[PDB]
């Protein structure tokens, strides 16, 4: 695990027609006030009847203060996401895949979420949700200590011939 | 009330696209009906404005398959 | 002569073997007396900055080095701010005449949110020939950034946690300003 | 061919106690010999220079325990 995952259920009590209707009004809300920006980049509809969306936003970059201090280039930066989605009518399902394109090196999250009409009660919609958390910065913790190892052994190999070095011209003065 | 586009000038044009696509949605999209996007016309001189507004913030966009991979 | 390493937890582990063929009192004299030499230009600096001797005859030294701190370039990208620093180096020492041995631990004390290399290295007489001495080296390379990557990562799914509580109660309400009119 | 102190008015202090130190540990010293040591006003000499340097240089050595422990 060097990637966290997440797994997880709602339910909106509120019909599928409802929700997929509101998900394309559902910004700017009360809640959102880190939402900045939005916007449809792509969008049609397939041979059966699908509508493939991907929508586009741009949201405050907000970093506990550690973070500010360790990532400097990373804070004046705003977070540009993309939003892939697929409404589908005749199976009442809509599928959602939705990640961070910028700020990549520090970490990416990837959230994987399905709409469907709720199994215990036909009026209302449950969301099954798998999320995704990484950072590259694992892969960089590795290089700086196989750098650090990698100097350390041939700074052994200087060390002993160092030894040798000195121990040769003190042996007769 | 409403949201900014990424371009301030495409946001009037996001504005009427969003207004016009939600009632195609609601009335004919999720009801089944098949006759064609209503809001065409207003979605590509929104789109031109904003994919120039894109490129101009080199929001990068570009080569990423579609719902991941 | 023989070394190997490998993983401790996140931290990697190394331990080497190695003889020099000098007698125990020769390579202990030529540890004070080691630099310069020609493997040694990186070790700008030396110093004694403390030096005992207890009651039962051993000799405690601390030695500070000045090391030039030469990074790969991807390296001093991703690490701006310790591009202008040597590196400090503190070498404590136990000379044990009594029971010819000494032992030694050296480690960087500047550097040290970007890694922290320990070495720990006991000289002894040889146990195959009296004229030659042994040295166990034994290291620890450890990095701050994998605690680092595993507090980005936590702080990545907190948000994301806040994100889809604030995305749920702006679906309820948007869907009860939606459902207030038809 | 004799180093460097990291202070720059204390090198040859360094170097004139080291020689000192070197002669009575491999003559002395080592051979178990307890005439305390000679070399020790070379020492506090050699320590009250380099020990201003450290602090107008802000080396962080303070707080630090013997052998790591
Ligand atoms: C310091 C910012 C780096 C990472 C930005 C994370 C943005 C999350 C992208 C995936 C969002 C899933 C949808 C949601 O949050 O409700
Ligand atoms: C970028 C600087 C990172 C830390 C520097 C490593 C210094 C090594 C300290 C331990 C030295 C043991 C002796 C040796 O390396 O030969
Ligand atoms: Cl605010
Ligand atoms: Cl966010
Ligand atoms: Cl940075
Ligand atoms: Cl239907
Ligand atoms: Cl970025
Ligand atoms: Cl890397
Ligand atoms: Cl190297
Ligand atoms: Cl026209
Ligand atoms: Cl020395
Ligand atoms: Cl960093
Ligand atoms: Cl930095
Ligand atoms: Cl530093
Ligand atoms: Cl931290
Ligand atoms: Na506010
Ligand atoms: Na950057
Ligand atoms: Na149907």
């Amino acid at each position: 695990q060097m990637v966290k995952y997440f797994l997880g259920q709602s339910v909106l009590r509120s019909s599928w027609d409802q929700v997929f209707a509101a998900f394309w009004q559902r910004y700017p809300n009360p809640y959102s006030k880190h939402v900045l920006t939005e916007d449809i980049v792509h969008r049609e509809v397939t041979p059966d009847q699908k509508l493939l969306s991907r929508r586009l936003l741009t949201k405050t970059n907000r970093m506990p203060r550690w973070a500010e201090r360790l990532f400097p280039a990373n804070v004046a930066h705003s977070v540009y996401v993309l939003e892939d989605s697929i409404v589908d009518p005749q199976n009442q399902t809509m599928t959602t895949f939705t990640w961070n394109i910028n700020h990549a090196r520090l970490m990416v999250v990837e959230e994987r979420s399905v709409y469907s009409v709720n199994s215990d009660n036909s009026g209302w919609t449950e969301i099954r949700r798998e999320a995704w958390v990484s950072s590259s910065l694992f892969g960089v913790s590795r290089a700086v200590q196989e750098f650090g190892l990698a100097r350390f052994k041939s700074n052994v190999t200087k060390t002993m011939k160092g030894f040798e070095y000195i121990l040769a011209k003190l042996q007769g003065e | 009330d409403k949201m900014n586009s990424v371009g301030e000038a495409c946001t009037d044009m996001k504005r009427e696209y969003d207004q016009c696509f939600n009632r195609w949605f609601a009335e004919k999209f999720l009801k089944g009906d098949s006759s064609g996007d209503p809001c065409t016309d207003l979605f590509k001189r929104y789109q031109q404005c904003v994919q120039k507004a894109i490129k101009e913030k080199e929001i990068p966009i570009e080569g990423l398959e579609f719902m991941g991979h």
